[PDB]
This record gives structure tokens, C-alpha cells and sequence, in this order.
């Protein structure tokens, strides 16, 4: 009566942090 | 009469100054004690130009050592000549530049700056008659860079009718020695393009292309550069320390040389070079000295001046000439190339003629030329600074030390407007 313990991983939206494009104007 | 206050800044301007020092000592007949034992009195005749004299028959040159990292200086103290500098101008700190013009500009340089004003002052009260200072550097180490610019600012309020002449190693158009040379490039000419009033342009890929094609030297070594630099630098000043037929000091070199007073940068030339089998093949006149000098192979800055005009030529010779001849030269040059020199200036060519030769020579020639063609230098520099800026690359190594982005944008802006200025008298 037991369930492996799976669970549903996900790195859904992940931005950059290097400001590459902020002086791209 | 007229004086000279040696700075020497940064490992390429310690190197350099070490091999210009070197040659000094040789031309003046003194040996690494410092006691003179030449054989000629003109030798003495001009040796306060360069050199204080402590009692005793020994010589001292009147040099300053800056750097931020201790190990240059030390292996200028252990070679030859280490002795011949009195141990009291060797003004170093701990912490070094790492190629950070921020840096050696505004912390490091700020904290070593008053140490090194305290000894400049020093030197210069012992001066009879103070002409120039003289500013051996590279742009792209952060030490020599940013201690040159804050150096520069700051003799320039002191002294404000002195002459600031510095021999500057510019970048080279092909293969970069430094990652972020154009930032401390751009932000030492921001500085340098105000305070200085002539700096030399010298590239190291000139050094070596003309150390290669002309002297066929196989294993060339920043001591052989550095003599090419050395002999220049001692044939911009020949004038003030030896007699001649038609002689030539800073102020006047200076007035010839930059028409407008933020046109000031130039690029130095020597004649002659041969290699040592050669030498026994090539008579040596006053015309030889003038086909080397007016070639594009033998400009020691990465720049063909053929690309644009000159605004003004310096030509001073060295060793016993006919007058006539070397002005029946300058004339067939002018005349031959008029195309390449500004409609706007005529007779575009002041020389002068100094009597005493380089040693083992028979006769030799400096060049000075002020050419419109170092926009392309420049603009160059300021391609790779404005991709490079885009991106904020390696900007916040500058930025964390006290730099925002309003200095970048206004070095940006003024070395455009430099630009554009060589633009408009072309
Ligand atoms: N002409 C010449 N250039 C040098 C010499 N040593 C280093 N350089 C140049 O200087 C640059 C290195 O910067 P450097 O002055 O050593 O770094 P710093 O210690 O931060 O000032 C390189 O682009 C080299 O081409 C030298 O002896 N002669």
C-alpha cells in the first residue's frame, strides 16, 4: 500500500542576471 | 641653462626609461658609478640638462621612478645602472593596478600621488631653469595609464607654463596585450588630449615589423625596441644638451609642431637602420637619411601616412652636414609629395641640425611628424571602446571603484570629437 514518491520538477521561467543587453539602446 | 625632470611610469615605462637611461649615461661618458670618465667636454658641458651633480666627480640622474608594484623596480635596482639612480626617487606601493585604469586613477594613484608630487617638487626646486617634463609610459597598463593621467593633472596645476611631453605606447591594430586595453586607452586619452602638450605615438608592431624588415633581426626583445625608442628619445633632445649649426630646444619643437592646441599627437621616426651585413653596402648621406625618414615602412606608429596629409614635419640631424644639402632635400620632398602635406601650411618643414652623431655613427636623422592619418588610430580605438561599451564588458571592474557611466560617454564623446576635428583639416 505504498507510491513512489515522484514529484512534478520544473524550472519553468528563468531570466538572466548579466545585464548583456542593458546598454544595447 | 634649460632642464629636464624625467618621470617614469608603469613596467613598460620603467624598461624603457631604463634603456634611455642607459644610453644617457653612454652618450655623456659615465660610467655605472656615476663618476665621469668620458673623454670630450661637451660631455660636461650640458650635463646639469639631465643630471644633478654630487660632490664628489659623480653624477646623478634626475629621474622618477612610479610604479604600484614593487617588482619592476626591483630589478631595475639589481641590473646595470641600479646604482646610478639615488635611491631616493624610487617611489612604489603595494598593491599593484591589474590594468585597471579606475583604479590607478582614482584609489591606488590617489593614495601614491602626494609621495609622488612631494618628490617632483623636490627635483624641480634643485632646476636652475625648469623646461619640460618628461613622461615615459604605456596606455594600456593600468599604472602606467592612470598614474600618468593623474601625474599629468596634477604638474600641469602646479607648473602651468611648463612643457608636458610624454612618450606614450599606443595599441597595436592587430594583436591586443591586454583584454580591456580599450577602456584604459580611451580614458587616458580623455585625459592626455587636455593636460599634455605633445605626446608620441609609439606602436609595438611597428617596432617589431621595422626591427624585422629593416634591421633582419630574428629574436627581437623589448631591450632592442627599447633602444630604437631610446635613440629616439635621445635625438628629440640632442639639441639641448650639444652645440650645433641650427639648433632646436623643447618650446621650439612644441610651437613648430602642433598648429592647433588639441592636435598633439605624433608619430616619431629614425633613420638610419641597416642591418650589420648591410652596413658595408650602403653609403650613408644626407638624402639616405631622407629616403628612410619619408617612408611608410620606417614610421615606428602603426599608421600609413599615405592615408592622409601632414600638418607639420620636424626633422632634426645629427653629425657634421652641408646645410645646403639637407635643405635641397626637404625641398625635392615637399615638392615631389606636395599632395600629401595641407594646402593651408606652407614650407611645412622646420628642421635643425646638431653636430654631434649618435656613437659609431657618421651622421643620423629623428623624425617628427604630425600627420592627419592617426584618425585612423583613433577611430579604431574608438570602434572596439563603443562594441566593447555596448555590452558592458568588463565594465564593472571599472565600476565598482568609483566610475559611472557619464565619464564613459564623455570619453566617448570627446575622442569622437577628436576625431571628427582630424576629419574636418583633412
Ligand atoms: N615599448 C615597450 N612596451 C612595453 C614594455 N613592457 C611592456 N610594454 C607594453 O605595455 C603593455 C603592458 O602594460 P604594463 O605597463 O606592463 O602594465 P602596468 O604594470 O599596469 O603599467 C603591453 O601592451 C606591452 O606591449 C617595454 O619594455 N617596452
Amino acid at each position: 500500500k505504498v507510491q513512489i514518491i515522484n514529484k512534478k520538477l520544473d524550472l519553468s521561467n528563468v531570466q538572466s542576471k548579466c545585464g548583456s543587453k542593458d546598454n544595447i539602446k | 641653462m634649460r632642464e629636464i625632470v624625467h618621470i617614469q611610469a608603469g613596467q613598460c615605462g620603467n624598461q624603457i626609461g631604463a634603456k634611455f637611461w642607459e644610453v644617457i649615461s653612454d652618450e655623456h661618458g659615465i660610467d655605472p658609478t656615476g663618476s665621469y670618465h668620458g673623454d670630450s667636454d661637451l660631455q660636461l658641458e650640458r650635463i646639469n640638462v639631465y643630471y644633478n651633480e654630487a660632490a664628489g666627480n659623480k653624477y646623478v640622474p634626475r629621474a622618477i621612478l612610479v610604479d604600484l608594484e614593487p617588482g619592476t623596480m626591483d630589478s631595475v635596482r639589481s641590473g646595470p645602472f641600479g646604482q646610478i639612480f639615488r635611491p631616493d626617487n624610487f617611489v612604489f606601493g603595494q598593491s599593484g593596478a591589474g590594468n585597471n585604469w579606475a583604479k590607478g586613477h582614482y584609489t591606488e594613484g590617489a593614495e601614491l600621488v602626494d609621495s609622488v608630487l612631494d618628490v617632483v617638487r623636490k627635483e624641480s626646486e634643485s632646476c636652475d631653469c625648469l623646461q619640460g617634463f618628461q613622461l615615459t609610459h604605456s596606455l594600456g597598463g593600468g599604472t602606467g595609464s592612470g598614474m600618468g593621467t593623474l601625474l599629468i593633472s596634477k604638474i600641469r596645476e602646479e607648473y602651468p607654463d611648463r612643457i608636458m611631453n610624454t612618450f606614450s605606447v599606443v595599441p597595436s591594430p592587430k594583436v591586443s596585450d591586454t583584454v580591456v586595453e580599450p577602456y584604459n586607452a580611451t580614458l587616458s586619452v580623455h585625459q592626455l588630449v587636455e593636460n599634455t602638450d605633445e605626446t608620441y605615438c609609439i606602436d609595438n608592431e611597428a617596432l617589431y615589423d621595422i626591427c624585422f624588415r629593416t634591421l633582419k633581426l630574428t629574436t627581437p626583445t623589448y631591450g632592442d625596441l627599447n633602444h630604437l625608442v631610446s635613440a629616439t628619445m635621445s635625438g628629440v633632445t640632442t639639441c639641448l644638451r650639444f652645440p650645433g649649426q641650427l639648433n632646436a630646444d623643447l618650446r621650439k619643437l612644441a610651437v613648430n609642431m602642433v598648429p592647433f592646441p588639441r592636435l598633439h599627437f605624433f608619430m616619431p621616426g629614425f633613420a638610419p637602420l641597416t642591418s650589420r651585413g648591410s652596413q658595408q653596402y650602403r653609403a650613408l648621406t644626407v638624402p639616405e637619411l631622407t629616403q628612410q625618414m619619408f617612408d611608410a615602412k620606417n614610421m615606428m606608429a602603426a599608421c600609413d601616412p599615405r592615408h592622409g596629409r601632414y600638418l607639420t614635419v620636424a626633422a632634426v640631424f645629427r653629425g657634421r652636414m652641408s646645410m645646403k644639402e639637407v635643405d635641397e632635400q626637404m625641398l625635392n620632398v615637399q615638392n615631389k609629395n606636395s599632395s600629401y602635406f595641407v594646402e593651408w601650411i606652407p614650407n611645412n618643414v622646420k628642421t635643425a641640425v646638431c653636430d654631434i652623431p649618435p656613437r659609431g655613427l657618421k651622421m643620423s636623422a629623428t623624425f617628427i611628424g604630425n600627420s592627419t592619418a592617426i584618425q585612423e588610430l583613433f577611430k579604431r580605438i574608438s570602434e572596439q571602446f563603443t562594441a566593447m561599451f555596448r555590452r558592458k564588458a568588463f565594465l564593472h571592474w571599472y565600476t565598482g571603484e568609483g566610475m559611472d557611466e557619464m565619464e564613459f560617454t564623455e570619453a566617448e564623446s570627446n575622442m569622437n570629437d577628436l576625431v571628427s576635428e582630424y576629419q574636418q583639416y583633412q
